[PDB]
């Protein structure tokens, strides 16, 4: 290990791997919060270069909460193909990005690299890529799953269909799905997040999802973004149940604030294997985001970049449906305008798709962020190019209950059409005799809820 | 183990299994662009990326970078400035940069001689280090160029924040036949002692356009060296006083 | 026509076409500048919907500068289809906004109504655009034409080499070139910016492009970008004319500037037909960006958008083989930061493109704007979603020379590869035989300068 | 230059370039009627050979009537590529046939090398060409323009509706326009010639066809066939504009006997731009003939070839969206009999495709020629495989008012399924709509003029 590098004469000491970590970032308003930023542009850059001539090994045996004290820590360890890390453990993290995007690398080069990845090292490529490099970078590694639709497929995009209601209003849902389908959004999921948390309300919700997937075949999943255990129980007692989601964090002080334990996931995977209405072989729904762990107390020193691909470890130990990231789902005190947010989304994408998951992206923003939707527009055509596998859906992206502004059902036609990008196939198969997709296209009658009337 | 600012991190080949590397080698000594430095995949090498990086902290500082008032004093120079107070201003409102203030007008008045044939200004623009490497292998021959042999020559004075039309009416206010500014041009990434010329015949505020004047530039080592460029400026000077025209106003 | 709106129970009035355009743009550091911004967000939103309401014969019959006082004016006004125009004359620019972004409004429907346009219309039409709008739009409104390569067939993209020297030394301009063709850069155009201004000058370094040009049997183009008068001096003396380039401006007092009078570009016109290398019907080349009639005194109290829309319906007249934007060239003034430059380059894309010239950009920055390559590359990608018929290359994009940053011979090559496109079908072709590319992706053997010795 | 070679021990003796071009020819009736032909077989032959051997720049620098005292020989020359000229000046009329039907020379190379030709220099390649020579070598030489239809893509035939009447009676005009779209004609354009030559007439026959365009929405273009000064008049009075028509001739004096002056189409181009309901760039229409120049007095001792290359090269100047010889339009004194009407056919389609215009013929002949409806068809389908842009339709050929028999609707049908070809890919989409057209092919409800009503 050097800690050390000069830069035009000026000589740059850093304490450890996790302030080389965390000063390397991209200039971020959570890093200057954290206290844990680049004092300066010139160190920065000093950061990066310490941090591109450490090596693999140098980054995963210096996890940023060590083994002993933190069970994320122990499952990203334990998960590790040591046969696949003692290839690349000499390796400096210089040689590991242009691994990455060299296109002599292909996507099964990568397949087994990725095995001998800890979240930190992840981190770590994402740090000296610049914002093309994170995006071809990202592109060139695909990540396909399967629930009833399949989701990651290069050529294709994906979207949740995000019907959320003020009350858990069943028409006002209802209304939204009509609207998102005839988008062609949905086939990732339709997801809602529920005001109130209780086995009679989750049933009712996932009985509303499920009544318009039946009625019109649907190949799709119904997902109600309460707590882990709730969703469990209401399954239990006879709900359908599509996909499973908990929101999660890259620490176990994290998740002990999320109220989390792993054996919930590990209890999740099981109850959907015995009760879930899912063909494919994965039914599990991350939410994740940069800044969460800073909230909660819960990053110890660490940047929020490095605690975010933490939760990327994480997710990939229970091999779920899909992830995304809630980019700037917070506010500006960790991700401050425009040009951090996009940032982190093209990060958070890299990480997620490097860590060997369903990676997706909520590209949004909040009104006390210095943010409008032109940001949602930019970054969702950004990641799409990246081959991020999903987006969300909302009318005119307006949500009315959590307070933010997310991507259109609108955003993923235009996509899709500008891009010559396609629904998953099962899904898209469904448009096509619902007369509201042609040869990728919406036909003149989409974008109207009351064709399914 | 490199410094990204060393002569061996600029001369850095990075193209990988090379067909002709002696050729390689004598193309990245043939330029200053940052050229031979290979790939991956499409995108560019880690240390090409990092010395990239490097340069763009090193620029970022320069384009703030603020000459001594006590260095214009040592060069014999009244300093006058424009309408602008300060750095950040600068950059924001070109229209005041391009106006002395109401104090600047009246110490031209003051200090300076009055209808020259030739008026030397000097000013920091957007690049200090223009003008405080080049300053002194620059204006002595220039100095020298147009008084030996010549004319009636106007006291060299520095304008503090100085964009390019101020000079029409510095040539209104003392009266000058051809007024020359010397100025700090945008910093590149990789360099910030750049300078231009920029020299008009007989300027007038209402009436004078850009195309009037005959712009100088990329003087410095690494372009034309400011000598050899003091003794331009002066063959430019006295043609424009033949000719009574500058810019697209000129002959040849 | 109304110069007025109520929003939220408040009355907004503008005092005339020319303040509701102005104050309709999204936030940019030029129109404050300029003292023609909204004050507010809120005004922002009024001026664009009273703009939205205003006719397209409302914008047409107000243009910012007036017929009798300005050449610009009177050569867009004399240019216009009248019988295209007096069909949508009655059309308001809300109408006119979700006719050009239909998908039932075909490339041949657009090809006679935007003869029915004049430019302050066309801006008028991207100022209450959205960014995916914009980018949507311009997508679906192809400009093809023709020199010694074909530029802007969907599907494609392609790339000037930018070989620029501090001194126009011949091995470094060389130097320069062989690296652009080693990564497919250089179908668009091989340009240079020369130092001195001057016909020996001009001739050598016409001489040193044209000598890799005919040694290596290429597809392209040379160019000079000297002033359009001593371009057609060398030409007119024997050095080999290819495009000819002229930077213009959207006013007459802004051509005055620079030392511009239409009938050098009918004489540039007329050179190029008797004397230039081109095997197609366009030859001309100009080059634009937002701020420059600011910057001139010549904007006449109109926004810097509507004003760059001006130098589109200049270009037209000409019908060039390329035009594009310098977008961020001059500084922080007239666009302060990365979302400003975003934009810009969005709206000036999509205005060019509704223009009907062959539109692309030079996404840059300089070193005093709020500004890093992180943007360039946002934007890149961006725009050639958009389809942006082409941007520079130089070595990572450092201008050694012009001191700014531009896009690296990389960046095309990503672009290429990320997004499935290829270069002109010609230039494709010779890159096939010399072995850097096979199927759209950069050979093995490619990026290497030194495959031409 | 030689004027002399000797041919069996015998020595030819020519006069000048004039007399070479003129024996050299193939033997017509006109030529001989000019006083101009080769009095033998081994004359014509050793004409031929010597006009091999005489060089770009002995052709050029000998135009048949002299710069000073003719404004189409002006045309012609000001508009040549003096450097595209320069290459090839030094290169026999033998190489340069060679050149042109040479597989190793590509469209890219004649579309740059045709530039540096006169209309002699066209005029003496074809004369040294066998027929198969004028076909393959029309046939590599493709030229594509657009008015609402793009015509002379290769792998298409367009077809003329031509519904001549002999009151301009506005129901006969209709029934023959109904019949030859039923039959898949009129994609190059509807084109009446008018028995009155006045503005309320001329616009009464464009709103019949108009009426019918309009209708049924056809890509399409109408126009009417009058002099060039009243389609302008009644284009401005407010007559929906097509194509605008002149019929031309290759000297000064035979456009003073055709009642042009140059300004006239100066000003039909710039009333085109005006009022014309097009949204491609080319919207002017000139017929053409050998004949007319002797006919005329005004071929000044050139032969019908060389002085029928010269309309071509007057027609070159206004970039024509289509011009067609009307090869047998006069009768037996300038073409006899079957075998010079195809000759001059296949030399008058290839002289217009080695000048760059969007060559047509109509393939006609007239009763008091020897000739029959055999030859037309003979003619058309060897025209057809030298990528004939386009024919003529009418109901069998008949026209009833202009006393000669053209081809008929069937024939382009016929053209088309034979060598399977399309219409113009915009009109083609329109058939296929109306249930035409399907895949090339007239369906089993086309050829019916009642399918409209
Ligand atoms: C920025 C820039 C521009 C901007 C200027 C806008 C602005 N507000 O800055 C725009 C885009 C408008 C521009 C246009 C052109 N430019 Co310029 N420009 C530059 C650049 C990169 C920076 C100059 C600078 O930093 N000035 C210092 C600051 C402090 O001055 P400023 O007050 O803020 O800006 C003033 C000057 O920049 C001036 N200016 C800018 N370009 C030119 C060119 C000429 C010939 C003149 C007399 C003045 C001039 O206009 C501003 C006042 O309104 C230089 C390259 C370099 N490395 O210097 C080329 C450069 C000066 N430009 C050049 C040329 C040729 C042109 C054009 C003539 C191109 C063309 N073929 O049409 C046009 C027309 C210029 C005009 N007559 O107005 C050449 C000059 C060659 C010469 N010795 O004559 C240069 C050196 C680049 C090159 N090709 O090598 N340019
Ligand atoms: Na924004
Ligand atoms: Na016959």
């Amino acid at each position: 290990m050097k800690l050390k590098t000069t830069l035009f004469g000026n000589v740059y000491q850093f304490k450890d791997v996790k302030e080389v970590l965390a000063k390397a970032n991209e200039l971020r308003s959570g890093d200057v919060l954290a206290g844990v930023a680049a004092a300066s542009s010139q160190e920065r850059v000093a950061a990066k270069q310490v941090l591109s001539e450490m090596t693999v090994a140098d980054i995963r045996n210096n996890p940023v909460i060590a083994y002993e004290d933190d069970c994320v820590t122990r499952l990203i360890q334990d998960d590790v193909n040591e046969t696949a890390y003692n290839q690349i453990k000499n390796w400096s993290i210089s040689e590991l990005r242009e691994y990455v995007l060299s296109d002599e690398t292909s996507v099964d080069d990568i397949a087994f690299t990725r095995k001998g990845l800890t979240s930190e090292v992840v981190a770590a490529v994402a740090k000296i890529c610049s914002n093309a490099d994170l995006i071809y970078g990202a592109k060139k590694m695909p990540v396909i799953k399967k629930a009833n639709t399949t989701i990651g497929i290069p050529g294709t995009f994906s979207a949740r269909l995000q019907p959320n209601d003020t009350r858990d209003d069943v028409q006002s849902i209802a209304a939204q799905i009509y609207e998102g389908l005839s988008f062609g959004v949905g086939d990732a999921v339709i997801g809602v997040n529920p005001v109130t948390d209780d086995v009679e309300n989750l049933s009712r919700v996932l009985d509303t999802i499920y009544g318009v997937i039946d009625k019109f075949n649907i190949p799709t999943q119904g997902c109600v973004l309460a707590h882990v255990t709730t969703q469990i129980e209401a399954i239990r007692r006879g709900a359908p149940g599509g996909l499973i989601f908990q929101s999660i964090c890259g620490s176990e002080k994290g998740l002990k604030e999320f109220g989390v334990e792993l054996a919930m996931l590990d209890e999740a995977r099981a109850v959907g294997a015995e009760f879930n209405r899912i063909a494919g072989e994965n039914c599990l729904y991350f939410e994740t985001g940069q800044g969460s762990a800073l909230s909660a107390g819960a990053n110890f020193g660490a940047d929020q970049v490095t605690m975010e691909a933490r939760n990327y470890g994480l997710a990939r130990h229970y091999d779920p449906f899909i992830v995304n990231t809630v980019v700037g789902f917070i506010g500006p005190e960790y991700l401050y305008n425009d040009r951090q947010i996009i940032r982190a989304g093209l990060e958070d994408h890299f990480m997620g798709k490097l860590s060997g998951i369903s990676m997706g992206c909520d590209c949004c923003y909040t009104n006390h962020a210095d943010a409008d939707q032109n940001l949602n527009e930019n970054l969702m055509i950004l990641l799409a190019t990246a081959g991020c596998n999903y987006i969300m859906g909302m009318p005119l992206g307006d949500d009315i209950m959590l307070n933010y502004q997310t991507t259109a059902f609108h955003d993923t036609a235009t996509v899709r059409q500008l891009l010559n990008l396609r629904p998953s196939p099962e899904f898209e198969r469904w448009l096509e005799s619902m007369g509201i997709m042609a040869n990728g296209r919406l036909t003149k009658r989409a974008g109207d809820p009351s064709l399914f009337f | 183990a490199l410094d990204l600012g060393s002569a061996e991190a600029k001369a850095w080949i990075g193209v990988e299994n090379p067909h002709r590397a002696d050729v390689l080698t004598e193309l990245r000594r043939s330029t200053v662009a940052r050229v031979c430095t290979g790939r991956a995949g499409p995108r560019p090498r880690t240390q090409a990326l990092l010395r990239f990086l490097a340069d763009h902290s090193r620029s970022k500082d320069t384009v703030l970078k603020e000459v001594p008032e006590e260095w214009v004093k040592a060069q014999g120079l009244l300093e006058v400035r424009s309408e602008i107070s300060d750095k950040n201003l600068y950059l924001t409102r070109p229209d005041m940069g391009r106006r002395l203030c109401a104090e600047a007008v009246e110490a031209l008045k003051a200090q300076c001689v009055a209808n020259p044939d030739v008026q030397v200004v000097i000013s920091d623009g957007l690049s200090t280090d223009a003008i405080t490497v080049n300053y002194e292998e620059i204006l002595p021959p220039l100095m020298a160029g147009l008084k030996q042999a010549g004319l009636k020559v106007g006291t060299p004075f520095f304008v503090r924040y100085g964009r390019v039309k101020i000079e029409d009416q510095i040539g209104e206010i003392l009266g000058a036949k051809v007024v020359i500014l010397l100025v700090g041009e945008r910093p590149g990434l990789g360099q910030s002692e750049s300078l231009s010329c920029y020299a008009v015949y007989s300027p007038r505020m209402a009436t004078t356009v850009e195309a009037d004047r005959t712009c100088i530039s990329n003087i410095h080592q690494g372009g034309t060296p400011p000598v050899e460029a003091a003794a331009v400026i002066v063959d430019l000077a006295k043609r424009m006083l033949e000719q009574k025209a500058s810019g697209i106003n000129m002959t040849r």
